[PDB]
């Protein structure tokens, strides 16, 4: 119950090649700081570079979908490893099935047009739906957004715990 | 001439508080602006055209030689699928707009510049609120690219034209309540990265926050619609040189407003020539801009001009109306204006005109007079010395006034220059050309693309087929469209109608009808013994 430790373990992971593993330590040092996720993580628990760790862990690990998901959580959202992600199409993370868990207007948008472009009118149509949502509107007063953005974090922080150990 | 730019992108899916999306309350907005525009009895000339954020071969929708028909049915079927491609839309509706340009002799670079010639056209450029994709990233800069000039487009330097005004809507709805109704009478700035390009063409950028406000703005935006005579005012250099009622000390210095040149097309002379020094050999032709830099120095100099001089109307519409209202209107006087940017040979400006204003102190009347009028308004050999001071081409048009009386002059000394009138017939050609070959295949769409593109991870060309939406199976011609639970029954069916030996068969098993049925279409193909004479 130390989450300086698994941090600093799961940095030595990712220096010697293992993702996986370092995606366990994360999300442990992550469900020690914050209770489960109920609550916001502290800011210096998880760093730019722990997210951008992540994504890179992801990345390489064949979840574009979780790195898309993962690209938010930074202070200013990269939206050039997000496209460079979602382009793939040998994907392991249930592409469709993530979409709930975005909150961002563009990332949507982007998936919308690569469905259309690529001729997938079935995730075309689901990419649509969650975009035409009232919790997301990029208009509301910041008191909505910010709360739906912080139960979709929590959403999918936990069902990344549930996936991995 | 109206074309709305529709982006119909991915991003204009998001639901309002009323139940729709973003891109059905603009086209609700476009019909009811269509219904207002409607009401006032001008809307008989007009043309509308369709811009969505589409491939180049795809973004017009209805352009040149389309009626009303076919944009209504283009603007129904829009679809917002596709990323946000603002600045590429931008340019292609501006390169529609300016197809059949350089053919008519509107902006002919060789002769002044015209304003009687005018083509208005109105951008609405309804697109979402922000974080535009160019699909590499979100870009905030919003560059217009520069690929592919069209030929004879160099000479401006800027894509939009004279008479090109660009207006936004950015339909910023909430998603919960809008309870957002404080200030009534107020239309705000949108404050985005099109406000700057709206700015400089010289319309507003409406920012729509509840249908009220909606509805407000498109009854503001119907009063905006004139001939298009935009010039560019400038304080220098006169600092402020209004000292008649009171002292000065102010943002009514860039004026950017347009012009009301209403007709009695327009009737005019005594046109804006240029701003350089035109050469008698000059291979390449100086660049013009869409904006005439004018500026106006705050001088008496007789005000009074009155002569036989043909009289022009060109009305000016109240923008910056407060610093002239604060000097009562500059009653029976005037402050002349003059181009910058080398007018002569050697001088830095040129009075060809002045700002007075009319008897009822209503509106600024911009009466436009010769490139020197001060001169030949008051022969002794002295016309002939006086005429070197203009530019050579500016003969043109003031020698049909001298029509009036005479006629001294002759075509001897009327030549612009020897080498601007080589490669201009060529430039009009290809513009030609390419308006024919972009007005030819704008409605054509011919997609032709299902495809799932079976990667390995027969070899390396296989694709699995895609849904088509508008296959119109034939069950009665095609055996492979009949599925297995409604087999055997069809199959009696379709015995039944081939042994029937009816009139006129078909091959459908129940078409009842298209979308549309009209009344008057179907009793028109009919036959009916009467005419109520009773």
């Amino acid at each position: 119950n130390n989450h300086s430790w698994l941090i600093i373990q799961a940095d030595i992971y990712f220096a010697t090649n293992q993702y996986s593993a370092a995606l366990h330590y994360y999300l442990q040092a992550g469900a020690v700081c914050s209770d489960f996720f109920n609550k916001a993580v502290p800011p210096d628990v998880y760093t730019d570079q722990v997210i951008k760790r992540m994504i890179k862990c992801c990345s390489l690990l064949n979840c574009h979908t979780q790195v898309a998901i993962l690209c938010q959580f930074l202070r200013e959202i990269d939206y050039k490893t997000a496209f460079k992600s979602l382009q793939e199409q040998n994907s392991h993370d249930a592409m469709d099935s993530y979409y709930d868990y975005i909150w961002d207007v563009t990332i949507l948008e982007y998936l919308t047009y690569l469905h259309h472009k690529r001729g997938e009118t079935d995730k075309r149509q689901i990419a649509i739906k969650a975009i035409g949502q009232t919790e997301l509107n990029a208009s509301n007063p910041e008191e909505v957004l910010q709360l739906a953005a912080q139960r979709r974090k929590k959403k999918f922080l936990q069902a990344m715990a549930k996936l991995y150990f | 001439i109206l074309l709305f730019l529709i982006d119909t992108s991915a991003s204009m899916n998001q639901r309002s508080h009323l139940g729709t999306t973003y891109l059905d309350t603009a086209k609700g907005a476009v019909e009811t602006f269509m219904k207002l525009r409607a009401r006032d009895p001008a809307s008989r000339g007009d043309r509308y055209m369709l811009v969505t954020f589409e491939e180049p071969p795809y973004a017009i929708k209805a352009g040149w030689k389309e009626n009303h028909a076919t944009f209504m049915n283009e603007l129904k079927n829009l679809q917002a699928e596709g990323l946000t491609t603002l600045g590429q839309s931008l340019r292609t509706a501006f390169d529609l707009l300016n197809l059949n340009r350089l053919v008519t002799g509107i902006d002919n670079y060789g002769q002044g510049r015209n304003p009687f010639f005018l083509e208005p056209a109105i951008i609405i450029t309804i697109t979402d609120g922000s974080k535009l994709t160019t699909t590499s990233g979100v870009q905030d800069e919003l560059h217009l690219p520069l690929n592919s000039p069209l030929p004879g487009s160099e000479l401006t330097k800027e894509p939009f034209r004279w008479d090109q005004r660009l207006f936004a809507l950015v339909l910023r709805l909430p998603g919960t309540m809008s309870v957002e109704s404080e200030q009534l009478t107020g239309v705000p700035l949108d404050d985005s990265a099109i406000t700057p390009m709206c700015e400089v063409t010289g319309g507003r950028s409406y920012s729509v926050c509840s249908p009220r406000m909606l509805n407000q703005c498109l009854e503001s935006l119907v009063q905006k619609v004139q001939s298009g005579v935009v010039i560019n005012f400038e304080k220098a250099g006169p600092d402020p040189s209004p000292v008649e009622d009171g002292q000065p000390d102010g943002s009514q210095p860039w004026h950017s407003c347009h012009k009301l040149i209403y007709v009695r097309v327009p009737i005019g002379h005594w046109p804006v020539p240029e701003s350089f020094w035109p050469d008698q050999n000059s291979p390449t032709l100086p660049p013009r801009t869409s904006h005439p830099v004018v500026k106006f120095s705050c001088t008496d100099c007789e005000p009074m001009v009155i002569d036989k001089l043909p009289f022009d109307k060109y009305e000016l519409e109240p923008s910056p109306l407060t610093q002239f209202i604060l000097e009562r209107k500059s009653p029976q006087t005037c402050w002349q204006v003059y181009v910058s940017n080398s007018a002569k040979y050697s001088e830095l400006g040129h009075p060809f005109g002045y700002l007075k204003a009319s008897t009822a102190l209503n509106c600024v009347n911009l009466f436009v007079m010769p490139y020197n009028y001060p001169v030949l308004l008051p022969w002794r050999q002295s016309f002939e010395s006086y005429l070197k001071t203009m530019p050579p081409y500016y003969l043109g048009p003031l020698k049909k006034a001298v029509r009036m009386m005479g006629a001294p002059n002759l075509i001897a000394d009327s030549m612009e220059y020897g080498l601007s009138y080589s490669v201009i017939s060529y430039l009009k050609k290809l513009s030609q050309q390419a308006k024919i070959e972009s007005d030819r295949v704008i409605g054509s769409v011919g997609k032709k693309v299902v495809q799932e593109t079976g990667i390995k991870v027969e070899y390396t060309g296989f694709q699995v087929a895609l849904l088509n939406k508008d296959l119109k199976p034939q069950t009665f011609r095609n055996a492979y469209d009949i599925p297995r639970r409604n087999l055997l029954d069809h199959l009696t069916r379709m015995r039944s109608n081939l042994l029937k030996s009816t009139r006129r068969f078909l091959k459908g098993q129940d078409e009842d009808q298209v979308h549309s049925v009209p009344i008057a279409q179907m009793g028109n193909y009919q036959e009916y013994l009467k005419q109520v004479p009773s």
